[PDB]
DNA sequence: CTAGTTGATCTCATAAGGAGAAGGAGCAGAGCGCTTGAGC
């Protein structure tokens, strides 16, 4: 189990195609922790993983430990492909250019971004304009992934819908073989197996092994 | 402020619903130079969406 | 009339909670910081004040 | 925004007493309050005193 | 077992490798109360426990309903399943009792004759212990959540006491002080502690999601606030993802341990206040007051025994796994104490009882009646 | 360009309504993807 294997796994997973290549790839953390078992070195790998300048870890909004991951690569080459032709895309490339390679933190302070980075205070509407900053509170503000709201609105709708059917099956256990085998639902667009692997890190179910494949339950 | 909020986000200050669609381009086409009524209606469809 | 209460044992105000249950013909009310709760049968006249009434009368009965 | 002098004129007594338009007591009032929330704001004060 | 025994007659093997060994198989064995009982003196919940620095022999408790009832927890009689007796208890009778529910208790550092108990009466307490009255009270414009003593500073005897309020506040009991104050915070700090390590290094969990490190002697804010992504370095750097309610050292001093109503649990380096990624799962937390836990001591890899809903997880401390469940309780348990030298738990929780958790695997030989299926046939 | 002087200017110091419009509540039913689910 390692981390670069299974962000990349993930990655496949997604359904490109889906959003007409605009928001890059979302992969999740809850969703890392399900490949690898040991989730206690899965982010100690991904730390280094992420100064190391290959991934980007985006706070989301759908949980207080709501953390996706963009790939760096792919989250560079889909900003300007959606900045160029804006008003907005002027001073975008200049935080692509000097922020990104040179930071790594989930949230830049006030101080930080006006000092450091040398931006002023007219222009960072702009950034604000499509998906590029984000509001964490007045000092300071998360970093953001242009077209991030489709996805959670379909990421919620598909892991409540997920959650419900698992519920309704009779005594309240459903086999992941039985997952797979049965046609997804039209509510949930994300993907099936996209979602099983998001309750799994985020422990709504256990992975219980028996004859009959693996299963997965509710918490009691 | 009350209903400027409301129909707004309050985390990404972006419109709720997407004004691209054929409701909003009717309402729009509708109220033209016509900003009380406008908001009225924004207001009225976009009190639904939590 | 008022729901939010104070805790006679975690002195928080507005810090209690009174649940609703003709069908039962009883009443419950809890805390929130320390949860703390209570039943009392109650009537189709009943009030929230009186569960609390019940409550602490049995609160000083109990401290007898 | 502060109104100018016209419109919170301060009037002339039979003798030499200037009374001050209401608008001018709010005024004051106002700037009062608001150096001391800016005092306050700027030393160490409490959450509720604040609010 | 054996082999560990013959290692170390022969010399082989250094004599605190078996005492550590022998000491973290005991941990793993815990379980409920086969031979010992708890007397219940609470009528209402009971929010906190204390095992005394020395001989580990008498244990404090506080209840919902404001009595605090001191305890025995040895074998005086010759037969087992001995119940631990409360030697004292400060009633509704006594003239200084705690009117309103007591929150935090602890034995005094260094000598067991004085303890100090503080409630949501707005008042910590010292006691003593041989007459069981007061010598100094301490009022407080809001509610009490915790205080704490240094377990190990010998130059000063300053408690630290965090209340409703948004500032921590430092009483001496030397002298009465009372006036030293911390700012830097912004809503309720529900947990204060000291560090074993440090005499004058002090950790504070408030609501506003920060915890930070201070130091008493330094009058120039804080030195560490303490952040979750480790980012370039208030009104910033939470140190969680919700209300911070918890606080536990490890038994060195050299790293922090904290707990948070965001279900998240953390381990944070001491000296700098990086975060050691340690990822834990999922730690459920769901109380609005402060959350007391504890740490394992004297073992071979050192446990962490915190409050999960109605039972107490076991983790360990760097590797993170999650190593049992003690399902006894009933209420949600709120306090959990550790008896370094026989590896036992006590739990107090919110169905009037204590419970102690001991070490399995030692039973009685035979020549059970009781343990049989009933099936028909 | 330099001192010395004169005012400004400030700071700190001791004590027996209404009609209507707008919001929200609660229940009530229609519809529909779903999940079975069992009769021919
Ligand atoms: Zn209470």
């Amino acid at each position: 189990g390692s981390a670069r294997a299974a962000v990349s796994e993930l990655m496949q997973l997604f359904p490109r195609g889906l959003f007409e290549d605009a928001l890059p790839p979302i992969v999740l953390r809850s969703q890392v922790y399900s490949l690898v078992p040991d989730r206690t070195v899965a982010d100690r790998q991904l730390k280094e993983l992420q100064e190391q300048g290959e991934i980007r870890i985006v706070q989301l909004g759908f949980d207080l430990d709501a953390h996706g991951i963009i790939f760096t690569e792919d989250y560079r080459t889909r900003v300007l492909k959606a900045c160029d032709g804006r008003p907005y895309a002027g001073a975008v490339q200049k935080f692509l250019a000097s922020v990104l390679p040179a930071c790594g933190d989930l949230s830049f302070q006030q101080d930080q971004m006006t000092q450091t980075f040398g931006f002023r205070d007219s222009e960072i509407t702009h950034l604000v304009n499509a998906g590029v900053l984000t509001v964490r509170d007045a000092g300071s503000w998360w970093l953001a992934v242009p077209g991030a709201g489709r996805f959670i609105k379909y990421f919620v709708k598909g892991r409540q819908a997920v959650l419900s059917m698992v519920r309704k099956a009779k005594y309240r256990e459903l086999l992941l073989s039985e997952l797979l085998g049965r046609r997804a639902p039209v509510v949930v667009r994300l993907g099936l197996t996209y979602h099983v692997h998001d309750l799994i890190g985020a422990q709504l179910v256990d992975c219980i092994s028996t004859t009959s494949g693996t299963l997965l339950r509710l918490p009691e | 402020t009350m209903k400027v909020l409301r129909c707004v986000c309050f985390f990404c200050s972006k419109l709720l619903v997407d004004s691209n669609n054929p409701k909003i381009k009717d309402i729009l086409a509708k109220s033209k130079g016509q900003p009380k009524k406008r908001l009225t209606h924004v207001y009225d469809l976009c009190k639904g969406k939590n | 009339l008022e729901t939010q209460f104070t805790c006679p044992f975690c002195n928080h105000e507005k810090s209690c909670d009174v649940k609703m249950d003709r069908a039962r013909n009883t009443g419950v009310i809890s805390c929130t910081v320390c949860l703390e709760e209570f039943q009392t049968p109650i009537t189709y006249l009943s009030e929230p004040v009186d569960v609390y009434s019940d409550w602490i009368d049995a609160c000083e009965a109990a401290n007898q | 925004p502060v109104p100018p002098l016209s419109v919170r004129p301060a009037v002339v007594m039979q003798g030499s007493a200037r009374n001050q338009d209401d608008l001018t007591h709010k005024l004051a009032d106002i700037v009062k309050i608001n150096n001391q929330l800016r005092r306050n704001e700027q030393n160490g004060a409490a959450a509720h005193v604040i609010a | 077992m054996l082999g560990f025994l013959s290692a170390r007659q022969t010399g082989l093997e250094d004599p605190l490798r078996l005492r550590r060994a022998e000491s973290t198989r005991r941990v793993l064995g815990l379980e409920l109360n086969k031979d010992r009982d708890v007397e219940r003196i609470h009528g209402g919940g009971i929010n906190t426990l204390d095992i005394e620095p020395v001989e580990g022999r008498y244990m404090l408790s506080g209840g919902s309903d404001g009595v605090i009832v001191l305890y025995d927890l040895e074998n005086s009689s010759r037969q087992s399943y001995y119940t631990c007796k409360a030697v004292c208890s400060i009633g509704r009778d006594h003239p200084d009792v705690h009117r309103y529910s007591v929150e935090t208790v602890q034995w005094y550092p260094h000598d067991t004759g004085m303890f100090t108990s503080s409630s949501f009466d707005k008042t910590l307490k010292v006691w003593d212990t041989n007459t069981l009255q007061t010598a100094d009270v301490f009022n407080f414009e809001e509610t009490v959540y915790s205080h704490h003593m240094s377990p190990v500073s010998t130059k000063h005897c300053l408690v630290a006491v965090g209340t409703r309020g948004p500032k921590v506040q430092l009483c001496d009991l030397k002298s009465g002080s009372c006036s030293h104050i911390l700012q830097g915070h912004r809503q309720e700090i529900l947990a204060v502690s000291w560090s074993p390590r440090y005499d004058y290094i002090l950790a504070t969990a408030s609501a506003d999601s920060r915890v930070k490190l201070w130091d008493v002697r330094r009058a120039s804010g804080c030195l560490i606030t303490l952040d979750q992504h480790n980012g370039k370095k208030e009104s910033a750097n939470t140190a969680h993802n919700g209300k911070v309610n918890g606080l536990c050292f490890t038994s060195d001093g050299l790293h922090l341990l904290t707990v948070g109503t965001d279900n998240r649990m953390r381990l944070w380096n001491s000296s700098n206040g990086e975060n050691t990624l340690v990822n834990y799962g999922k730690v459920c937390n769901n109380s609005k007051k402060g959350l007391k836990f504890t740490v394992s001591c004297g073992c071979s890899s050192e446990f962490v025994f915190v409050p999960y809903g109605s039972t107490i997880a076991v983790y360990t401390v760097y590797s993170g796994e999650q190593i049992t469940m003690l399902k006894g309780h009933y209420k949600t348990v709120d306090c959990c104490v550790f008896q370094s030298n026989f590896q036992e738990l006590y739990s107090g929780s919110r169905d009037c009882n204590i419970l102690a958790w001991v070490p399995s695997l030692y039973e009685p030989v035979p020549d059970n009646p009781a343990f049989e299926d009933a099936w028909s046939s």
